[PDB]
């Protein structure tokens, strides 16, 4: 034996970052280089929740001035802080 | 600080004139008003680059001293001695979420 090795809907949290990176790089090549959007990662899970809690104190992250589906989740709590 | 001592003497003359039998009204000595140590409010690391859960403990310890007037570890009472005015200057760099 040497173990069949998982596929791309079983592995996550390492493969999630890899695939997010792959999806991103594919998108920028398919656009032309005008769809630039740095960091297919950031933050973590628990550290991200702590940052989200701190946004209610009055701080912002970097996409507002007063993983990439984090923007949709984050807007919902950011608009609460504002 | 120095300016209150005028007011005391100006009023002392008026109340001495107001009664004709109260002669030589008393006052408290000058050093009870003058001394800044008889009132409540009279090496160092850059705290901003530190981790969060150490900064929190350091700032609560300093601010707790600042509540009773005595100067903290990173908050200096600016020498605006005298009247009912006072200012304080806090350490410039800290993590923003604590700082607000």
């Amino acid at each position: 034996g040497h173990r069949e090795e998982p596929y791309l809907t079983e592995a996550g949290r390492d493969a999630f970052d890899k695939f997010c990176r792959l999806h991103q790089g594919e998108l920028q090549l398919l656009a032309g280089g005008v769809l630039q959007a740095p960091q297919p990662v950031l933050v973590k899970e628990c550290e991200l929740v702590k940052d989200v809690l701190n946004v209610l104190i009055g701080v912002v992250s970097a996409t507002f001035s007063l993983p990439e589906s984090i923007s949709s989740l984050l807007s919902e709590v950011a608009e609460y802080g504002t | 600080l120095q300016q209150s001592l005028e007011l005391k003497r100006k009023m002392l003359r008026d109340k001495q004139n107001k009664k004709n039998s109260g002669q030589h009204l008393p006052i408290f000595p000058a050093w009870v008003y003058e001394r800044p140590a008889l009132i409540g409010d009279f090496t160092a690391l850059p705290i901003g680059t530190l981790p969060l859960a150490s900064q929190e403990s350091a700032v609560v310890e300093d601010l707790l001293y600042v509540l009773v007037g005595v100067d903290g570890r990173y908050v200096s009472a600016q020498p605006l001695a005298g009247r009912q005015s006072r200012t304080f200057l806090v350490d410039p760099n800290l993590d923003l979420s604590i700082r607000e």
